[PDB]
């Protein structure tokens, strides 16, 4: 089975569940360094996806009257 | 009218500034009781003038 993820961004999955893998078992400081290093690829995306849209220099707001 | 939202007014003062001058051109020429009154520089052919 498949998803767009990791033809994407599968380092992401990995990581995120290393975090409940090193919470199953007591090492805790990985389980940060999963943790942030998770949350950085991830904040990556939505910026990725914020700067992709209302690209093209839109005006604030194109005021109608009608 | 470039834009349905760009409010698209119009101004008359074109239209009120022929107004105003046409209030006052009927009011001096097409006003009195006729337009012209020829007169003569002598009497004996005033009574061509009238």
């Amino acid at each position: 089975d498949t998803s767009t993820i990791l033809t994407i961004a599968p380092e992401l999955l990995l990581y995120f569940t290393l975090r409940h893998a090193c919470l199953f078992v007591q090492d805790d400081n990985g389980v940060q360094k999963w943790s942030a290093l998770g949350k950085a690829i991830l904040d990556e995306m939505v910026e990725q996806n914020k700067k992709q849209e209302y690209s093209g220099s839109p005006i604030a707001i194109p005021n109608n009257m009608t | 009218p470039v834009t349905a939202g760009s409010s698209s007014w119009v101004d008359r003062t074109v239209w009120e500034s022929v107004n105003g001058t046409l209030q006052d051109i009927i009011n001096v020429f097409c006003s009195g009781d006729e337009a012209v009154t020829f007169v003569a520089d002598n009497q004996q052919d005033s009574d061509a003038a009238d």
